[PDB]
């Protein structure tokens, strides 16, 4: 008979005989998982002493009460600051001692 | 014929040998080119780049291999889509099952390569092709990390009962310690907190066995 | 064209075609689409002789060009029913149509599924002139002559005698199919991977094979292989 | 505010829509000096009538060096998969001379034409096994058809832009006289014109400039971290660059289905055998191929 | 739009149903969210709503 | 293994297909240091439940 | 370059021979019109003189 | 509006985005671009 021949499907380290090999359209479904989450939380910020001016170093005692792995930015003080440590890990009770010229 | 398969990488980057252990118990081998951020696909996981802690340079060379496997050979090994003048590879042909004869179209000739010359009666044969050997030959051979896909993760009383200790501190392998346990279930163990050197990852059968692991310390705790 | 012969044309419609023990006699009968009419008398309850002068030379399938259609030697699932390999079954209400083809003048179409093979029928005189499930009365189909007009088959399927695989080998394929499609969770209501809530309207088209077990298998990284060997059945 | 400049109210056109409180509509141009960082600058409004007037406060916050996204492109994580359907001759009946034309999207050989999970993978015949070993008893050889997929199971996507420049810019908050507060980032080193409401701010003094090599930014959609590289980019993927697949829809950046994104000729590693073809690749990951820094 | 394609458009009792019902089929952007329950209407299909 | 890094199991989605033994499906990314040649490196998996 | 039938057929253009063009295409749920393939955008430029 | 006056190829600064295009320019005012005197 005018046939191509027998079929064998080899699929990722296997050798399998098909009773019926074919393609067809099927009725299916799809799912979705909502994106986004949000966080906020009180932090203790205190100032032991200050030596701001032109000199880069200052003594600032701020803390965090949070658990998030990824830490966001931080900000500056008056008279044009940009703290060398804006992002610093926020998982555990790790205080942050910044530097300024205020 | 004696057939050679060739590839012009024209580069050299460190790579290693990796064997893998699926949590189910599968063991599949492969060779990751972990100096390049290549992504080898298998099962669910994929491993990728590491640290190129040393690199070196080398000229335009690439590999020559024989199908009967006489030996392995190296050459300048020029290669492109076409056969340039004076190169190692003139006939470049793309089917091993059709590499005995010359019948597949994929492989590509050279203009006026074959030496036909005439006479007063009939023409005679000559050639100007060059063998791979002794034409241009310059030698003769004598942070690993992975990305996770959609895994197929699966899911009581137990005693430790150590037996002995070996000797290594500050040797690159560490000392090997043996522990004789038994557990009613098939399970896996975890870290000793005070060992203070490394974590643990043992796996046991439901009998009394021993599985030995490597560690180093100044004094045993 | 014909495996063996061109199917007979007999004017007197009221005739029930009987059984035959012969192997090389039923194939040209299968060429005549004799078996599909028997399904109607069994489930649809109509003595409609199907496809006069048609054979396998004019039957058309939804995909525009079918290479498997050119090859009459291969075997299609509805023709795996006469020979006892597989059996097509009725349709339940929870089973839904596929909006692909133009359902004009039909009575019997196939749809391979995850579980089995499904056939749908209408009444005699109930011409099918729309994709809907509703069948419509009309006298324009009183004559039984139709070149596969009522016989339109979905999919491009090849079938053959097979030798099974152990149960564990089946389990390997089922798990591996789950990993390759991380997004797919629910199919035809049958669980593929349990997930959270899911939408509904989405037609879906991947290749598949059957190895003698309940759960169908799908693939995207497969390599086929064509061998033909002298088998007494294949004559 | 310490530095303050009043408007030029000589443009006078006010309609007396209400008698108790007046109304007026005006425009013009102004030249106010740059204030020190961390302070706000003012702008005084005057009317010919005495009692009423308003103000506008322009607050600066930061000074830094960013560059503008001249383009934008996405990069998925390519993987190379390849199939092989192996007919043999007189059984696939495929032409003695392989058809030099190849239909790269349909592939009627295996289920007509449908959506292809590859982005324009190629086609071809091959050399032919024929005889008792391959078993279909014909002497003449057999063509084999092959696919290549560029695929992405669980991608990690990067959006990139080749500014290839660095000019000073700042942070500005604005105070409409009504009481609105709208933020934006003006590239005030370049005479850019940002549009909002009624007003537009523009250039400042480049009191210091610096030079830097051909580098530009790499960012991740899950936001692993932020990365820097030589970061070559153009309309096409040049040899040896960071970005090969350059694809222009985030919602279509998970799979490879939009036409906008553009492949590389013979990038995927298809190689043949006596039975069927196997997959390899020569693509390079973004990391550790050409990386000259890593952001703290 | 909803139309019975026989005796013209759907009824008000029909179109009001076909934002709550589960038998009148339709095209996409109407089944993902509005829920075409796709009643397998072999004969006498209910009225289809498209864009 | 001497160098060992545990997973980040914060991605939690486990379906209780069976009560005696649980099931779960997860993914992610990991960064383990390169081990010396001739030795194997590990990767620990954790679940909110204790025993397994 | 003078009519722009896309936005109100062809009229007086307050630009002096400004150009025309398509662009790259946003497509998907983010831009919201649910088609996969990208979208062309048409743009004008005016050379103008208020006062 | 008169045809007699003549433009410059690609003089006006059109640039695109993911949604819509924004305006810029590269033209120069007559003053302080190339000025070598000012009449008393
Ligand atoms: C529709 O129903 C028909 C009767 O219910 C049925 O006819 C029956 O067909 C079977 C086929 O297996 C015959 O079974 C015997 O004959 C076959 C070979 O023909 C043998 O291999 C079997 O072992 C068995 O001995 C029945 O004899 C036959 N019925 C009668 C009364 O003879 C049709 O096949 C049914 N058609 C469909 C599509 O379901």
């Amino acid at each position: 008979v005018h046939k191509p021949g027998e079929v064998v499907v080899s699929y990722g380290g296997m050798r399998v005989r098909p009773k019926c090999y074919g393609f067809s359209r099927m009725m299916a479904t799809m799912e979705v998982n909502p994106p986004e989450q949000r966080i906020g939380q009180c932090t203790g910020c205190h100032l032991e002493c200050i030596n701001g001016g032109v000199r880069l170093i200052t003594l600032t005692s701020e803390l965090k009460s949070a658990t998030v792995c990824a830490s966001h930015f931080c900000s500056s003080a008056t008279s044009g600051k940009k703290s060398t440590e804006i992002h610093f890990h926020s998982g555990s009770l790790v205080g942050k001692a910044a530097i300024h010229v205020k | 014929g004696i057939i050679w398969k060739v590839s012009p990488c024209a580069a050299w980057v460190p790579s290693a040998v990796i064997e893998l252990t699926m949590p189910s118990g599968e063991v599949r081998t492969f060779h990751p080119m972990s100096g390049i951020p290549t992504q080898v696909f298998k099962g669910v996981s994929v491993t990728y780049l590491g640290s190129d802690m040393e690199v070196s340079g080398l000229t335009d060379l690439c590999e020559i291999e024989e199908l009967k496997s006489k030996k392995l050979a190296l050459a300048p090994c020029n290669q492109a889509g076409m056969g340039v003048v004076g190169k190692v590879g003139e006939i470049q042909c793309s089917s091993e099952e059709s590499a005995r004869t010359i019948k597949k179209d994929g492989c590509i000739w050279n203009a006026d390569l074959v030496g036909i010359e005439l006479r007063v009666d009939d023409a005679v044969c000559y050639s100007k092709i060059t063998s791979v050997e002794a034409v241009a030959n310059y030698s003769a051979i004598p942070d690993i990390t992975a990305i996770r896909g959609s895994f197929s993760v699966n899911y009581a009383t137990c005693t430790g009962e150590v037996t002995n200790v070996s000797g290594c501190y500050s040797c690159m392998t560490g000392a090997k310690v043996s522990i004789k346990l038994h557990s009613s279930k098939n399970s896996t163990a975890h870290v000793r907190c005070k060992g203070d050197e490394t974590a643990f990852s043992v796996l046991e059968g439901v009998h009394s066995y021993t599985v030995s692991l490597s560690f180093d310390h100044a004094v045993v705790d | 064209g014909p495996i063996i012969c061109a199917g007979p044309i007999h004017s007197n419609k009221s005739a029930g075609i009987p059984h035959l023990l012969g192997y090389s006699e039923k194939i040209c009968q299968i060429d005549r689409l004799i078996h599909v009419s028997s399904w109607l008398r069994n489930h649809s309850q109509f003595q409609g002789y199907v496809g006069q002068r048609g054979g396998r030379s004019q039957v058309s399938y939804y995909p525009a060009e079918n290479s498997y259609s050119r090859w009459s030697g291969l075997l299609s699932p509805c023709d795996a029913d006469w020979l006892g390999m597989l059996v097509v079954k009725k349709a339940k209400g929870s089973d839904m149509i596929v909006p692909g083809p133009s359902y004009k003048g039909k009575v019997l179409f196939e749809r391979p599924t995850f579980d089995g093979y499904v056939g749908w029928g209408c009444g005699s005189g109930k011409s099918r002139t729309e994709s809907g499930e509703l069948c419509s009365s009309d006298s324009g189909t009183s004559s039984g002559l139709l070149p596969s007009d009522r016989v339109l088959w979905i999919g491009d399927v090849a079938c053959q005698p097979m030798t099974p695989i152990p149960e564990e080998t089946f389990l390997e394929l089922k798990s591996f199919s789950q990993s390759e499609f991380p997004d797919i969770c629910k199919i035809d209501g049958i669980v593929f991977n349990q997930c959270e809530g899911e939408s509904l309207p989405q037609p879906f088209d991947v290749a598949w094979m059957d190895v003698g077990h309940s759960h169908k298998i799908i693939m995207r990284e497969h390599k086929t292989k064509w061998v033909q060997e002298s088998s007494s059945k294949d004559f | 505010c310490d530095e303050m400049v009043h408007a030029d109210s000589k443009l006078v056109s006010c309609r007396q829509g209400s008698g108790n409180m007046k109304e007026c509509v005006t425009t013009g141009r102004a030249l106010l000096p740059a204030v020190n960082p961390g302070q706000e600058a003012c702008l005084h409004f005057t009317a010919p009538g005495s009692p009423d007037s308003k103000c506008l406060k322009i607050k600066v916050k930061r000074i830094n060096l960013k560059c503008k996204k001249s383009s934008s492109y996405f990069v998925p994580d390519a993987r190379s998969r390849c199939t092989s359907v192996r007919r043999c001759r007189w059984a696939g009946d495929c032409q003695s001379g392989c058809p030099p034309h190849f239909t790269s999207n349909s592939f009627s050989d295996d289920w007509a034409g449908k959506m292809d999970r590859a982005g324009l993978g190629f086609s071809g015949c091959s050399d032919g096994c024929g005889g008792a070993a391959c078993g279909c008893f014909n002497a003449a050889p057999s063509c084999i058809f092959w696919r290549k997929w560029v695929e992405n199971p669980h991608g990690i996507i990067w959006k990139v832009s080749p500014c290839a420049a660095w000019v000073p810019s700042a942070v500005i908050e604005l105070t409409m006289p009504s009481g609105e507060v709208r933020t934006f980032h003006p590239m005030s080193g370049i005479p850019t014109q940002v549009f909002k409401g009624v007003s537009v701010t523009y250039l400042g003094s480049d009191m210091e400039v610096s030079g830097l090599t051909d580098l530009c930014e790499i960012e991740e959609l899950k936001s692993k971290k932020l990365a820097l590289a030589p970061c070559n980019q153009a309309g096409m993927g040049v040899v040896g660059k960071v970005g090969e697949i350059q694809c222009s829809s985030e919602e279509s950046a998970r799979t490879i289905k939009k036409d906008g994104c553009i492949w590389n000729a013979d990038l995927v590693g298809i190689e043949l055998r006596v039975d069927d073809a196997v997959c390899y690749s020569k693509i390079t990951s973004v990391e550790a191929v050409a990386n000259y820094s890593a952001i703290p | 739009v909803c139309y019975k394609e026989g005796t013209g458009p759907c009824s008000e009792s029909e179109e009001k149903a076909c934002k709550t019902s589960g038998s009148c089929r339709g095209d996409m952007q109407f089944c993902k969210v509005a829920g075409c329950e796709h009643g397998e209407e072999a004969s006498e299909a209910k009225c289809r709503c498209s864009l």
